[PDB]
RNA sequence: CCUGGUCCACCCGUGACGCUGAGGCGCGAAAGCGUGGGGAGCAAACCGGAUUAGAUACCCGGGUAGUCCACGCCCUAAACGAUGCGCGCUAGGUCUCUGGGUCUCCUGGGGGCCGAAGCUAACGCGUUAAGCGCGCCGCCUGGGGAGUACGGCCGCAAGGC
RNA sequence: CGUGUAGGCGGCCUGGGGCGUCCCAUGUGAAAGACCACGGCUCAACCGUGGGGGAGCGUGGGAUACGCUCAGGCUAGACG
């Protein structure tokens, strides 16, 4: 039921914009193109999905990022989806690496939270009204999904390792461990479990959120159908 | 908490219209003495800042120290860009025989035993980088073979 | 035109596993065999076989490296971190047996070419010879 | 017209005949020297006009060697990639010159740029290495004194080594 | 910047020699000093005794992987 999946619309990517190691992953150059070779994507979706199940189960939390319009949303959804930490906006640096620190500016999204609704607001100024509300309003705007668990991530799954390797160094300088799906534009080896497969066409990234995040829940209970996707897909 | 010797403290400036500011600098090791050493450098507003935050890194980045007797497994020779470092095991009793750097740093390695030598640049600082990724490259008779499976 | 084949041997060697290749081929020769013949049955390489390359018969040399590892640069530890050359062509060194290298402090070899075959630091030592000191490996 | 080097394609011939290279020899920009031509433009020197405190300059008007040619010298240079030569090995991306192919592609030589790994004091280098190695030559060993002095060889001299 | 003399450096395989090279034996390597022990002077310095070594070099025997030499073959260098 995988091959005829990923093989129907997601797989084969960037093409000539590549990078040498990712060699032992890929068939040929279709038309230009880079096709990568599924076969093997199953060998590593595998043994990824080994990990996630292997954590799910042992009720450790996982970061996911995406930062690229491409795949922003359709990773809000599989991460309020699985009630799990997200990136969806500009991935903040030293958010890991510098946590207790970004953690300050979650304590003052609830700094402000509550004092939303209260009696406090019979007064102030019309200025810090406007002020207040908009310090909020983006407080909120790039922690929506930073917030969940005020801990370390046991690990964090990522689309294009390449575009937020700012993230990938931060767990790494860290130890956390790191899944992510990257293709030719990314570079195999500093990615500790790998998911070989498109990072553009929303097609192959909801395919490979779905069943992750599907696999996140099937080690808790609770299967259910799949998430919203279509609205507009194509 | 381990031992946490300091190595060297500078006030190094910079210029600026009106004046010339300033910043000092902390080297400081820090030990247990049973093969944990960790080095670290700080720079702070003032002195006694710069040597708190030469612990608080020191602390976080140390290095086990795979003695044996007291001394080390086998010989060394590290360059760190300029400055290069021999690290040479002796007998049971000789003693620490190295400049203040890499001596303050084989102390608290828990070292007792061992000839060594700096060359080339003798910067404090990078001698001190030197000593530490020279420790970090040693190996046993273990984790050697360890590595010659098959 | 290369001078000292090994040496370069011995470097292509050192050069592939900076990168972690699964094997390399020094053009061959019977005492290329010899010397790789050292390098396995003392644990640096898995071993190696003979090939062709159009007629042209190299050594296919399968190299040996270390477990992964984490945080970054998570590139494996090197079973050959160190090999360079003694006893050059363009000057040679000999040694007698009591002349002879302890390598790392036993972590080591020496390898090195002798009347009665291309023995090691211990295996010279133990079968009481010496000669052209070939090189050291670690 | 005479002639050098050089790349490719076919795998034909020779069978290691190789690499480097102290001395030696040859070449060696410009300026300069000798003999003889040549001389439009330009132009050290030199003459004037300005500027200027001065202006043996910068700007303007003139102008001789020289710049050209033949033959013979001179042998220097930021003679620069400030990177000796030969060979093996160590990601790719891109554009470009020029070859070969059952030519959207591949492969060989050359010239650039960005960059793995690695080197690096840094700057940067990076299959055109400053990487990793071997061979051989050359050269360095604080600044000034000084490329001076003496000696020696070379040169008509200037002067060179 | 070239060219090249001397010299330095030399691709794959087979064999002969065994110069380098390696091992064994024997001779030599005086003694004094040095070093390890033991003692002689009240200790020590000094001093006696004993032991252990020293590269070198001569001689005899052996080894033949690497270097050299001679002999045969090869074509990945080089040349045509
Ligand atoms: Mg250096
Ligand atoms: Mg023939
Ligand atoms: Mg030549
Ligand atoms: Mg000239
Ligand atoms: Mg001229
Ligand atoms: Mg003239
Ligand atoms: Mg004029
Ligand atoms: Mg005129
Ligand atoms: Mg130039
Ligand atoms: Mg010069
Ligand atoms: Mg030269
Ligand atoms: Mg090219
Ligand atoms: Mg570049
Ligand atoms: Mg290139
Ligand atoms: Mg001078
Ligand atoms: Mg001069
Ligand atoms: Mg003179
Ligand atoms: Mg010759
Ligand atoms: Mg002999
Ligand atoms: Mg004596």
């Amino acid at each position: 039921v995988k091959e005829l999946l990923e093989a129907g619309v997601h797989f084969g990517h960037e093409r000539k914009r590549w990078n040498p190691k990712f060699a032992r992953y890929i068939y040929a150059e279709r038309n230009g193109i880079h096709i990568i070779d599924l076969q093997k994507t199953m060998e590593e979706l595998e043994r990824t999905f080994r990990f996630i199940e292997d954590l799910a189960m042992r009720g450790g939390t996982i970061l996911f990022v995406g930062t690229k319009k491409q795949a922003q949303d359709i990773v809000r959804m599989e991460a309020e989806r699985a009630g799990m930490p997200y990136v969806n906006q500009r991935w903040l640096g030293g958010m890991l690496t510098n946590f207790k620190t970004i953690s300050q500016r979650v304590h003052r999204l609830e700094e402000l939270e509550a004092l939303f609704a209260s009696p406090e607001i019979e007064e102030r100024p019309k200025k810090e009204q406007v002020r207040l509300k908009h310090e909020l309003e983006r407080l909120q705007k790039y922690l929506s999904g930073f917030r969940l668990l005020k801990r370390l991530p046991d690990a964090i799954f990522v689309v294009d390792p390449t575009k937020e390797a700012i993230a990938v160094r931060e767990a790494r300088k860290l130890f956390i461990p790191v899944i992510a799906l990257a293709d030719t534009d990314s570079d195999p080896d500093l990615v500790d479990y790998i998911i070989p497969g498109n990072d553009d066409a929303i097609r192959s990234i909801q395919l490979i959120l779905s069943r992750a995040v599907d696999l996140i829940i099937q080690a808790r209970g609770g299967v259910v159908e799949p998430s919203p996707s279509y609205a507009l897909v194509q | 908490d381990f031992e946490e010797k300091m190595i060297l403290i500078r006030r190094t400036a910079r210029m600026q219209a009106g004046g010339r500011r300033f910043r000092f600098g902390a080297l400081v090791v820090v030990g247990d003495r049973q093969g944990r050493v960790g080095l670290g450098f700080g720079k702070a507003p003032e002195v006694p800042l710069a040597v708190q935050k030469a612990g608080y890194y020191a602390r976080r980045n140390m290095v086990e120290v795979p003695l044996q007797n007291g001394t080390i497994p086998h010989e060394i020779e590290v360059e760190f860009g300029a400055s290069k470092i021999v690290l040479k095991p002796a007998a049971p009793g000789t003693g620490v025989i190295a400049g203040a750097v890499p001596r303050a740093i084989l102390e608290l390695a828990g070292v007792t035993d061992i000839l060594t030598k700096e060359l080339g640049s003798r910067n404090p600082i990078n001698i001190a980088y030197a000593t530490m990724e020279a420790l970090r490259q040693l190996r046993t008779k273990a984790d050697v073979e360890r590595l010659r499976k098959g | 035109m290369l001078t000292d084949p090994i040496a370069d041997m011995l470097t292509r060697i050192r050069n592939a596993t900076r990168v972690y290749k699964e094997s390399t081929d020094v053009p061959a020769s019977r005492f290329k065999e010899e010397i790789l013949r050292i390098l396995a049955r003392e644990g640096f390489i898995k071993g190696y076989e003979r090939v062709d390359v159009d007629g042209k018969p190299y050594l296919r040399v399968y190299l040996k490296y270390g477990p992964r590892r984490q945080g970054p640069d998570p590139r494996p530890e090197q079973v050959i971190h160190h090999i360079r050359r003694i006893s050059k062509p363009g000057r040679r060194v000999y040694v007698g047996v009591k002349e002879i290298p302890r390598v790392r402090r036993g972590l080591g070899i020496a390898i090195l070419s002798t009347s009665k075959g291309v023995l090691t630091d211990r295996e010279a030592r133990k079968l009481g010879v010496g000669g052209e000191l070939i090189c050291e490996v670690w």
